[PDB]
């Protein structure tokens, strides 16, 4: 009846310090429709973030992409955190580069 | 163009 | 190629916050065009490709007066469904229905499409003769006797058949530049060492539309499925899509392992291999 979101942090394009990009956490395969997503720098809420309109798969689950402009660098770091009701608590993904 | 005169369930 | 169009309507309850929330958004292939939402502070059809603003106010006039309609007909079907589960007025529900037609690389009809869902389960769903209704239980059965006294199916068949495509065919050639053009993956394998005695290759492909893409490890010209980590493929926000597939190879056993790429973008599938 409820399905967990599956979480993936990556950047539009290829990371290079300090050349500006954009963060993008998508979320998908959960049901129902209500989640919450924040992108997080150095464990601080971004704001002004913007997301897609409500659209699902096939399979019925929902989708949504979050994004935002950011200028990766060596030290800073990025995560996307997300809550459902199928989530006993906030789930934190770091962003990394290589994925 | 989305179909007209929906139908309800 | 082969193009497709599909409308996705979701509509939510939310018991104390409200009327149940509609909205509606288009696609052609994996390219969304319009959009609309009930919660909008005024609610009203938006474009949401380039292609689609040439349109007239006669056009956005039209759907938003669907839209505004199907707000208060899905308002009525989770009223109506609420009663066929015998569920009480307390609990969230979600109504969601998907159609559209698929056109074949000669621009004639291969399918069409009708499906709805409520809370995630399949409902009830217009079989590929555009004539008969696939109900998957006793309170489909329900919407099934109501759309076959209401000749719901032929309409939807006319609908199909007729406007469907003649618009999506309009859509695809104002949006030709776009719409009909594939861009090819951006490729390369990366090696990310794991321990002394095993190592990640990744194959990525970047930049590519429309989402279809196969991508594949080979072991010795062997198929390494179940040995493969495939990412889903997910939207870079800039219209193309990225993937990747990753396995985990012993030390020194790279070149045994090669990476498969198919696009319809490219002008011949892909062979990489890591380059050290």
């Amino acid at each position: 009846i409820q399905r967990t979101p599956k979480i993936q942090v990556y950047s539009r394009h290829p990371a290079e310090n300090g050349k500006s990009n954009f963060l993008n956490c998508y979320v998908s395969g959960f049901h129902p429709s209500d989640i919450e997503v924040d992108l997080l720098k150095n464990g601080e809420r971004i704001e002004k973030v913007e997301h897609s309109d409500l659209s699902f798969s096939k399979d019925w689950s929902f989708y949504l992409l979050y994004y935002t402009e950011f200028t990766p660098t060596e030290k800073d770091e990025y995560a996307c955190r997300v809550n459902h009701v199928t989530l006993s608590q906030p789930k934190i993904v770091k962003w990394d580069r290589d994925m | 163009i989305p179909l007209t005169e929906e139908a309800e369930l | 190629g082969s193009h497709s169009m599909r409308y996705f309507y979701t509509a939510m309850s939310r018991p104390g916050r409200g009327e149940p929330r509609f909205i509606a958004v288009g696609y052609v292939d994996d390219t969304q065009f319009d959009r609309f939402d009930s919660d909008a502070a005024s609610p009203r059809t938006e474009p949401r490709a380039p292609w689609i603003e040439q349109e007239g106010p006669e056009y956005w006039d039209r759907n938003t007066q669907i839209f505004k309609t199907n707000t208060q007909t899905y308002r009525e079907s989770l009223r109506n469904l609420r009663g066929y589960y015998n569920q009480s007025e307390a609990g969230s529900h979600i109504i969601q229905r998907m159609y559209g037609c698929d056109l074949g690389p000669d621009g004639r009809l291969l399918r069409g499409h009708d499906q709805s869902a409520y809370d995630g389960k399949d409902y009830i769903a217009l079989n590929e003769d555009l004539s008969s209704w696939t109900a998957a239980d006793t309170a489909a059965q329900i919407t099934q006797r109501k759309w076959e006294a209401a000749r719901v199916a032929e309409q939807l068949r006319a609908y199909l058949e007729g406007l469907c495509v003649e618009w999506l065919r309009r859509y695809l050639e104002n949006g030709k530049e776009t719409l009909q053009r594939a861009d090819p993956p951006k490729t390369h394998v990366t090696h990310h060492p794991v321990s002394d005695h095993e190592a990640t290759l990744r194959c990525w492909a970047l930049g590519f539309y429309p989402a279809e893409i196969t991508l594949t490890w080979q072991r010795d010209g062997e198929d390494q499925t179940q040995d493969t980590e495939l990412v889903e493929t997910r939207p870079a926000g800039d219209r193309t899509f990225q993937k990747w597939a990753a396995v985990v190879v012993p030390s020194g056993e790279e070149q045994r392992y090669t990476c498969h790429v198919q696009h319809e973008g490219l002008p011949k599938p892909l062979t990489l291999r890591w380059e050290p």
